[PDB]
């Protein structure tokens, strides 16, 4: 008894329309009522999922119309008209036809917005740190889109590699846009051994390569 | 053999 | 008001027993079944067990071959799930649900309205360890204009996760909490960092609170400006 969401991932653009396909395997339409047994969730990162529709077609209280439940016998559908930036999350569809229930795999909601460049930030390493032998330096790319950007590391300006790491966070809620880390760890002896410590950043929104640096 | 877990599914599925 | 808290989790060896724990406020408990709701990778969401208001009848996913087992307390408003002789399989995060639905002779058909926010389980032989945290100090090479940037790096801890919060839940604008990375050594680290106005670095207080609960370690620091 599966119910297959399709598309897996789904980039639509603030103020258009998303479509989210729920198939099941099986009929979920009883008889005493004529209504069809599937519900609608919304997942934003790092929260629970929410309902947001029942009986497939049925809004649940203090959820916008902009989220509207369709379908019958085995294809549903679930849209999501003039879009916001708080919609961007992963929508689940689930049935309730009988006492085994089942959810859909998932459907991401990327959204679409204007070009805005990063705003770079460097940290060097903490007093509290260098006690310990080991030097992080880290590099903050704040609030961009696209999410494609290109992060370079030089010291004493030689070209870094093998000796950093990124995470991007999810994408805001308010704003669309994405931030972005990279550390560069070395050990406390090669950090004292060099002097200039640069962040080069790429970016479309840059008309240019964007460089942060400091002297320890 | 007949009742409700809450209210919300039980006021709605009827029509 | 109405609300669902959980506690337990974290790290838990292979064929070992873990239990996890949900408060309910804010509703008649007693008109309500419950259910437990897991999230893997690779497989997304999955129900694993509801209890009812209760004439305690329990019912369970099959392809959990009887080795979780759901309890309930009315007086203290608790929902309880044990795991037993976890497997791989079994790393994931862990949600208690309000259950809305009906039943009649053939069975219930409900619906999950509220959730609890989530504990993660970790099957794992690896050992715990609590975080080291960091101050990444706003300077000059912070700065842009007008607007400053600091935070954390929260360091060297197993298993995930570990929650960042500033001035004990009071400042939430212009934070960005990174997921996790894991590093070579089989630990986690993250930062945690936040915009705020340059002008203002002098008078204003920020102070991260990190909180890796598999570790019962809480860390509080201060992030003054540099030097
Ligand atoms: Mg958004």
């Amino acid at each position: 008894f599966l119910l297959t969401q399709s598309p897996d991932s789904l980039a639509v653009t603030l103020g258009e329309t998303a479509t989210i396909t729920c198939r099941s395997s099986r009929n979920i339409l009883h008889s005493l009522n004529n209504k069809n047994y599937l519900a609608w969730y919304q997942q934003r990162p790092g929260q629970a999922p929410k309902l947001l529709v029942i009986w497939a077609s049925m809004r649940v209280s203090g959820v916008a119309d902009r989220f509207s439940g369709s379908g019958s016998g085995t294809d549903f559908a679930l849209t999501i008209s003039s879009l916001q930036p708080e919609d961007a999350a992963v929508y689940y569809c689930q049935h309730y036809y009988t006492t085994h229930r089942t959810f859909g795999q998932g459907t991401r909601v990327e959204i679409r917005r204007t070009v805005a460049a990063p705003s770079v930030f460097i940290f060097p390493p903490s007093d509290e740190q260098l006690k310990s032998g080991t030097a992080s330096v880290v590099c903050l790319l704040n609030n961009f889109y696209p999410r494609e950007a290109k992060v370079q590391w030089k010291v004493d300006n030689a070209l870094q590699s093998g000796n950093s790491q990124e995470s991007v966070t999810e994408q805001d809620s308010k704003d669309s846009t994405y931030s972005l880390s990279s550390t560069l760890t070395l050990s406390k002896a090669d950090y004292e051994k060099h002097k200039v410590y640069a962040c080069e950043v790429t970016h479309q929104g840059l008309s240019s390569p964007v460089t942060k640096s400091f002297n320890r | 053999i007949w009742g409700c877990s809450g209210k919300l599914i039980c006021t709605t599925a009827v029509p | 008001q109405v609300q669902l808290v959980q506690s337990g989790g974290g790290v838990v060896k292979p064929g070992a027993s873990s239990r996890l724990s949900c408060a309910a406020s804010g509703f008649t408990f007693t008109d309500y079944y419950m259910s437990w709701i897991r999230q893997a990778p690779g497989k997304g969401l999955e129900w694993v067990a509801y209890i009812t208001k209760d004439g305690s009848e329990k019912k369970y996913a099959d392809s959990l071959q009887h080795r979780f087992a759901v309890s309930r307390d009315n007086a203290n408003n608790l929902v309880f799930l044990q795991l037993n002789t976890v497997e791989d399989d079994d790393t994931g995060v862990y949600y208690c649900a309000r259950d809305d639905g009906y039943y009649d002779r053939s069975g219930y058909y409900g619906v999950f309205d509220l959730w609890g926010q989530g504990i993660r389980v970790t099957v794992s032989s690896a050992s715990t360890k609590g975080p080291s945290v960091f101050p990444l100090a706003p300077s000059s090479k912070s700065t842009s204009g007008g607007t400053a940037a600091l935070g954390c790096l929260v360091k060297d801890y197993f298993p995930e996760p570990v929650t960042v919060s500033w001035n004990s839940g009071a400042l939430t604008s212009g934070v960005h909490t990174f997921p996790a990375v894991l590093q070579s050594s089989g630990l986690y680290s993250l930062s945690s960092v936040v915009t705020v106005p340059s002008s203002s670095l002098g008078t204003q207080t920020y102070i991260c609170n990190v909180n890796h609960k598999p570790s019962n370690t809480k860390v509080d620091k201060r992030v003054e400006p540099k030097s």
